[PDB]
Order: C-alpha cells, then structure tokens, then sequence
C-alpha cells in the first residue's frame, strides 16, 4: 500500500495516460503488477491529520 | 463597374468532350 | 468561443511545446483517443488542429 | 464576455429535417445565423434563410 | 467583356472537385450559400464568408465577406448583368466590396505551358489546393471551416477551356511506376 495527502481536483494528473511533474518528479505508479488508485476522503474521526 | 457583353451561345461552338 | 461558434487552429510545419499549454491550465478531466498527453507532447505530426 | 449558447434546434424546410453537424464540422451559416437571432428562453424562432 | 452566364450558377461543391486546364488558369468563387442579388433579381450572389481563387503564374486566394457595389453595371444596380475579369483582385473589387477578410495569400506555384491540373477538397483541416506527370498534389491549405457547398466559375475576357469534374468515394487501384507517380488507376466499378 502506498499512501499519501492528494487533492481530489488533481486526480487527472494522477493518471495513467499522463506525465505532468505529479507523476514525473513524484508518484509514478507501476502496472506490472495488479494494483487499484483509490480516491477517498479520511475524517478526522478516524485519526488522521495534516 | 465594367460593361459586359454576355453572349452564352458563342461559347456552345467550342465545346469538346473530354 | 461560444460551443455554437467554436474556434479551430490548424497548426503546420511549427515546433509545438504542450507544457506550455497545460502549464496554463487546472486540468479537470481529459478524454484521450489512441494517443496519451504523454504522447500528444512529444510526437511528429503531419498536423495538428 | 457576451452571450454564451448553443443550439438546441435547427430544423427546415416542409420536413422539419434537423440540421445536424457532422462529425469534425460546425452549426451550418443558417443554424448560427437564426440562433443568434433567437430568444435566449429556448423558444422557436422562424426566418427564412 | 465578352462572357457567358457562369457567374449565374452556383454548382455543388460536393465533396471536391478536380480541374483539367487546356490556357487562361481558371477563376473561381466558392462558399456555403449561393442565391440571387436582392435589388436586380440576378443569380450569382453568395453569403457571409466566401473564397476565392484567382490566378494571375501565381494563385491569389482569399476569405473575405462580399458586399456588392451599388453603382451602375454593380451587383447591387438594376441594370448589372454579370461581373468579369479581365491582378484578380482588383477586377473583383470593382464589382464588389471586400470586407471582413480573415485569409489571404499569394501561392507562387511555378506552372509550365503543358497540360496543367488543379484540384479543390475539404475537410477538417480546411481547404486544400492541389496542383500537377498529370498527378495532382497537395500545394496549399486554407483554414477554412465553413462547409464550401457551391462553386462558381468566374466569367473572364482577353480562347481557352477547361472542364470541372466532381470527385466522389470511388474505390481505386492505383498502379504506381518507377519514379513513383501513378500511370494508370482503375474505377473498380466502371466495367467489369
Ligand atoms: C516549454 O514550455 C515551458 C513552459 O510551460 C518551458 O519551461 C519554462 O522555462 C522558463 C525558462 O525559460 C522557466 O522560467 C519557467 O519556470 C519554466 N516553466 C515550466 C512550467 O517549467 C520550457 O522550457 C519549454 N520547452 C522548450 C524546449 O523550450
Ligand atoms: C450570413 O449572411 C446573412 C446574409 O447576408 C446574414 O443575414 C443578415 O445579417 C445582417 C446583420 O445582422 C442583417 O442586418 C440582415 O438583415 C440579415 N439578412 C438576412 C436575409 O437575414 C447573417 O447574419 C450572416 N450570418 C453570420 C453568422 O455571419
Ligand atoms: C468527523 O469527525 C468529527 C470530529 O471527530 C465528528 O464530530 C464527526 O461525527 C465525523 N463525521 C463523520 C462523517 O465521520
Ligand atoms: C445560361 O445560358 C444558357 C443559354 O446557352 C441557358 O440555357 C441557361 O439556362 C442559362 N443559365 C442560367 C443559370 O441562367
Ligand atoms: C432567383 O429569382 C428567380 C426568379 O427570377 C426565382 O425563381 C429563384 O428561386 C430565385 N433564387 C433564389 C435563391 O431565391
Ligand atoms: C464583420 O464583423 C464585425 C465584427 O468583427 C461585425 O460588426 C460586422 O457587422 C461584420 N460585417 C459583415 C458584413 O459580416
Ligand atoms: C512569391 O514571390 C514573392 C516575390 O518573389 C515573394 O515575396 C513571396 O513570399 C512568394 N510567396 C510564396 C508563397 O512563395
Ligand atoms: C519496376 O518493375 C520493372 C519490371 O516491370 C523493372 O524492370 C524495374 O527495374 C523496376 N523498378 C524498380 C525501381 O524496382
């Protein structure tokens, strides 16, 4: 699992067919191996900060 | 503007199929 | 432009830089057909519009 | 600035055949021509073109 | 002049057409709408953004809005019967007034005295010129994305001819020679 704070308007540089400076100097993710990008919103309630 | 002379029947002579 | 009178540019025998296009923009979504944004920027057209 | 729209109708003739744009291409001169001249209420303008 | 009444017809465009030229270099005047001249009643008139492609060899090709002058002999006047040329350009501007314009180029092209063809089609990416072996190939292409529906042949006056043909979807087999260029083509449907 990889993990990290990412605004959910940016969720088209994060993407396959993309090669901004999101993907390029950052996160780039890998596809030899099965894996799913999952968006989603963490409440506070859960323990998680920023 | 040019006065022009229009005769279209002058130009039914020159016809050639091609 | 309006989408009932849209614009259209056709660019010919130029160098094209899409960085910059993109540099200029929030992208929101992109819909992309047999070619990728990572490949629209670097490829040799015969045009593009 | 100004008015931004779209057509929502075009049709002609005694058959009411919808001028519709084909792939690539754009609202023909008599679509753009009665929109612009249209109500802005979606409401049917009539002209001859 | 000394003319016949092409500029009264408005010929569909369709999908291109190709041009066999033998030598006045041909005239022309195409756009999407094609009706008469509201004060004289004559057919030639054309509507909003309207090219045209007049040699004089060197193509001067234009995308300008018409507005037809209203003195005597004009397209705007009772008693006008047809215009004519006799640059392209200014003859054009006699009879009308050019307004609007959004293209214009001169397409120095470099044409001998033997056989010569010409070619117009559209698509996309605008209007696209071709010239000639008898091969035609692409010169020019005008950025113009307003479907071209009607040509007219423009009346001109110093004989000469030259015949307009329609292009279609045709399937061809095209049968190409040593140097590249196309000797003999068949129209799969013509014959058997
Ligand atoms: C393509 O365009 C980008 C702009 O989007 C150019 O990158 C800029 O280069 C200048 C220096 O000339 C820097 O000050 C800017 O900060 C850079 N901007 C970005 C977003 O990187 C890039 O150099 C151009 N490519 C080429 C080959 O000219
Ligand atoms: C396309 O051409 C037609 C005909 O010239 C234009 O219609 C005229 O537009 C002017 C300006 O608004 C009016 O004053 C005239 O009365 C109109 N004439 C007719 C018969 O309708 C039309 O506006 C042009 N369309 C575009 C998009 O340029
Ligand atoms: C979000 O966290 C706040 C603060 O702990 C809590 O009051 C609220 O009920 C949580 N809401 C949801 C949807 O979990
Ligand atoms: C042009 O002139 C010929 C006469 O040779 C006539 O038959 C034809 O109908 C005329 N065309 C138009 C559009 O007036
Ligand atoms: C031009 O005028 C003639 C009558 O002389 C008419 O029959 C024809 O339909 C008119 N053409 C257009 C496009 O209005
Ligand atoms: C030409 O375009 C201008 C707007 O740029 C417009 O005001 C004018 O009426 C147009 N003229 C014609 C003949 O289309
Ligand atoms: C045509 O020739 C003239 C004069 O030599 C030149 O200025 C012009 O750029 C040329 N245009 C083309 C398209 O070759
Ligand atoms: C083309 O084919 C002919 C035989 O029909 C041959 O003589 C000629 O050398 C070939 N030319 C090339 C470039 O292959």
């Amino acid at each position: 699992v990889d993990w990290f704070a990412f605004p959910y308007a940016w969720k088209s540089y994060l993407a396959i067919g993309s090669a901004d400076r999101i993907v390029r100097f950052n996160y780039n993710q890998d596809y030899s191996n099965p894996s799913c990008r999952i968006h989603s919103k963490v409440n506070s309630s859960v323990g998680i900060s920023y | 503007c040019p006065q022009v002379d229009m005769q279209p029947s002058y130009f039914i002579k020159h016809n050639w199929p091609e | 432009p309006t989408i009932m009178q849209y614009k259209r540019q056709v660019f010919t025998r130029c160098n094209y830089n899409l960085t910059l296009l993109l540099s200029l923009v929030q992208v929101d979504e992109f819909v992309c057909d047999k070619i990728t944004p990572e490949a629209l920027a670097t490829g040799c057209y015969s045009s593009l519009t | 600035s100004g008015l931004y729209s779209y057509i929502t109708n075009c049709n002609y003739g005694g058959f009411n055949k919808d001028d519709v744009v084909k792939p690539g291409g754009r609202a023909s001169q008599p679509c753009v021509t009665g929109a612009l001249n249209s109500p802005t209420n979606g409401q049917v303008w009539s002209f001859n073109f | 002049a000394f003319i016949s009444n092409y500029s009264y017809y408005g010929n569909p465009f369709g999908d291109g057409i190709v041009i066999r030229i033998g030598k006045i270099y041909p005239a022309l005047m195409l756009g999407s709408s094609f009706g008469n001249f509201s004060v004289n009643n004559k057919s030639g008139a054309y509507f909003n953004h309207t090219l045209l492609i007049l040699p004089s060899t060197v193509f001067q090709v234009a995308y300008c809005l018409l507005q037809p002058r209203t003195d005597s002999y004009c397209p705007g006047n009772a008693n006008y019967v047809s215009y004519a040329l006799i640059n392209g350009l200014e003859d054009i501007k006699k009879y009308f007034n050019l307004v609007n314009c959004t293209y214009f180029e001169e397409f120095n092209v470099t044409a001998d005295e033997r056989a010569e063809w010409f070619g117009i089609t559209q698509d996309s990416q605008g209007v696209h010129l071709y010239t000639s072996s008898n091969n035609l190939f692409l010169f020019a292409s005008v950025p113009i994305y307003d479907k071209i529906n009607y040509y007219t042949v423009i009346p001109r006056s110093i004989w000469a001819a030259f015949y307009v043909y329609p292009l279609h979807q045709l399937s061809y087999l095209l049968n190409f020679d040593v140097n590249g260029y196309i000797t003999q083509a068949a129209d799969c449907g013509y014959n058997d």
